[PDB]
Formats: structure tokens, C-alpha cells, sequence
């Protein structure tokens, strides 16, 4: 699994 | 009246009665159309965070900010209005290390904490207390976290209205990438939805950024994931979209 579901979406749609 | 209008107002905020503030603007900011009133009126939020007590700020915000509820003197305050110096009320609030106010500003729905002033500085840079910077930096983390989840949910439910709501917010346009890969998949949102052959959503995506040249982590760019009259609709859709990008590259 590695990442949960919300912190998965932060890596995707986040911009650092 | 020229600048004593600023004194009248800076005094009215300093007292702390939102009725008393209205009573001043009602009888002393006429005429409301002359541009010297409208200029000193639209600095009211920068003036509140310097001298006004806390409850007058909430009352000013919850009445006149980003609201169409006809208000009062037809006064409509932009929460992120810019000083002659380019600063926002969030800037001044931070600059003066007035931390309990920096909090309430960042919890508003239309707050944009990524505005650059004349000096090209974010509101977070103006403060001197690190404790205030950290809470500011922490709040951006939580907002981007919460909004990125709302973004994912909106795609999964195909909530078209909610997606246009999120990309319209300028703070989001600065802190949110519509391309970024799913961490443990390919996978831009274009690939994900080309694979569901969802023509309506791919067309929507193509208009709001979402470049058709980003590969997944298998080299395949979107066009290469292709009755069957739905397929040729995507295949011709992307062909038209790439041809538009190759007009900027004139050489």
C-alpha cells in the first residue's frame, strides 16, 4: 500500500 | 476631506463598536462615489488589522467580505486587496506579529496567502516571530492537503461543478497541479480518464491545462491508449489538442 488515500492525493495534486 | 478620512476611519476602528463604525461611514463617507471616499474605504481591512480589536474584524469580514448579501452601503470588501505598497491585510497582520489575526485570516474561504506585494514577498515573509511563521506554514500544509482530497473526490464522482469551483480559486491555481502523477500509478488525470474512455471529462480536462504530451511512467503519452465510435472521438480529440500546442513552438 505505502501511501493511504488522502496523502496519496497530496502527492498527486500538490505542487510543493 | 482627503486624508483625515483616514483618521476618521482609523479612529472608528480603534474604538471597537461595529455599529459605531457604520454610524461613522453612514454620515461621514458621503458622497460614496467620489474616488477619495472609495479609496480610503477600500483600505478598511488593512486598517482593521493594525488598530481594531478582534471582534470588529470578524464583524467587518462576516458582513462585507466576498458576499453578495446586499450588505449595507453597498460596500464589498476584497479580502486580498493590495496596498499602495502591494500588501494584503494578511501581510500587515503578519508584519506586526499579530498572530491571532493571521490565524482568522487564513481560515477564511477566499484567503489567498500567495499574493506578492511590490517587494515580491509572500505574506508569510513579513513576520518576525518564528512561532507565527510556523503556524502560517502549517496552515498552508493543511489547506493543500484538504483541497487535494477534494480534488480527487471531485474527479471520482465526476462532480464537474465542483472542479470548476476549485480551479477558479486563485490560491488553488498557485498550489495545485492538474498534471501531477498519481504516486503509485502512471498517471496524470488525462491518462486515467482516457482509459475509462470518458470523452466528456477528457474534453473538460484539455481545456483546464492538462497537457496531452505528459507520458505516464511507461512512455505512453495519452493518444497511445487507444461501439468503437467512442474511441475515434478521443483519438480525434487529442489530435486537435496537440496541434494547438505546436503552434506556440513556431520554430
Amino acid at each position: 500500500k505505502h501511501y493511504n488515500d488522502g496523502e496519496r492525493a497530496v502527492l498527486q495534486f500538490g505542487k510543493n | 476631506s482627503k486624508p483625515l478620512l483616514k483618521l476618521k476611519l482609523l479612529d472608528a476602528l480603534r474604538q471597537g463598536s461595529f455599529p459605531n463604525l457604520q454610524d461613522l461611514l453612514k454620515k461621514q463617507f458621503q458622497p460614496l462615489d467620489d474616488p477619495n471616499v472609495q479609496q480610503v474605504l477600500h483600505l478598511m481591512l488593512h486598517y482593521a488589522v493594525q488598530v481594531a480589536p478582534m471582534a470588529v474584524i470578524k464583524e467587518i469580514v462576516h458582513h462585507w467580505v466576498s458576499t453578495t448579501n446586499t450588505t449595507f452601503l453597498n460596500i464589498h470588501l476584497d479580502l486580498n486587496e493590495r496596498d499602495s505598497n502591494g500588501n494584503t491585510p494578511l501581510h500587515i497582520a503578519a508584519y506586526q506579529s499579530r498572530g491571532d489575526i493571521v490565524a482568522f485570516l487564513l481560515d477564511q474561504p477566499t484567503i489567498n496567502d500567495c499574493v506578492l506585494n511590490n517587494s515580491h514577498l509572500q505574506a508569510i515573509e513579513m513576520c518576525k516571530n518564528l512561532n507565527i511563521a510556523q503556524m502560517m506554514q502549517v496552515k498552508r500544509s493543511t489547506y493543500v492537503a484538504e483541497t487535494a482530497q477534494e480534488f480527487r473526490t471531485a474527479f471520482n464522482n465526476r462532480d464537474f461543478g465542483h472542479l470548476e469551483s476549485i480551479l477558479s480559486s486563485p490560491r488553488n491555481a498557485e498550489l495545485l497541479d492538474i498534471n501531477g502523477m498519481d504516486p503509485e500509478t502512471g498517471d496524470t488525470v488525462l491518462h486515467e480518464f482516457v482509459k475509462k474512455r470518458d470523452v466528456i471529462m477528457c474534453r473538460w480536462l484539455l481545456e483546464h491545462g492538462a497537457d496531452p504530451f505528459k507520458r505516464d511512467r511507461k512512455g505512453k503519452l495519452p493518444i497511445e491508449l487507444v461501439k468503437i465510435a467512442i474511441d475515434i472521438e478521443l483519438k480525434k480529440l487529442l489530435e486537435r489538442a496537440t496541434r494547438e500546442q505546436s503552434v506556440i513552438d513556431v520554430t
